[PDB]
């Protein structure tokens, strides 16, 4: 996300475990 | 006797020539300028400016 100087002050695969 | 008004008659030539200028962009801000896939933040931000 490209903010200015402005400031404030899943899914189920097989795989092996 | 009187004399009569003459006039005169000429052919001229159109003589071509062209000048050209040129430039160039780079490849690397050029994504940035066209390219409609910046969705909400990279249309209005500093380096698209």
């Amino acid at each position: 996300v490209i903010a200015n100087t402005n400031l404030v002050t899943s899914a189920r695969v097989r795989a092996d475990l | 006797p009187a004399d009569q008004p003459v006039h005169n008659y000429m052919i001229k030539r159109l003589d071509r020539r062209s000048l050209n200028a040129a430039f160039s962009i780079a490849v690397e801000a050029l994504g940035l300028i066209s390219g409609e896939n910046l969705d909400g933040t990279h249309i209005s931000s500093a380096m698209r400016l």
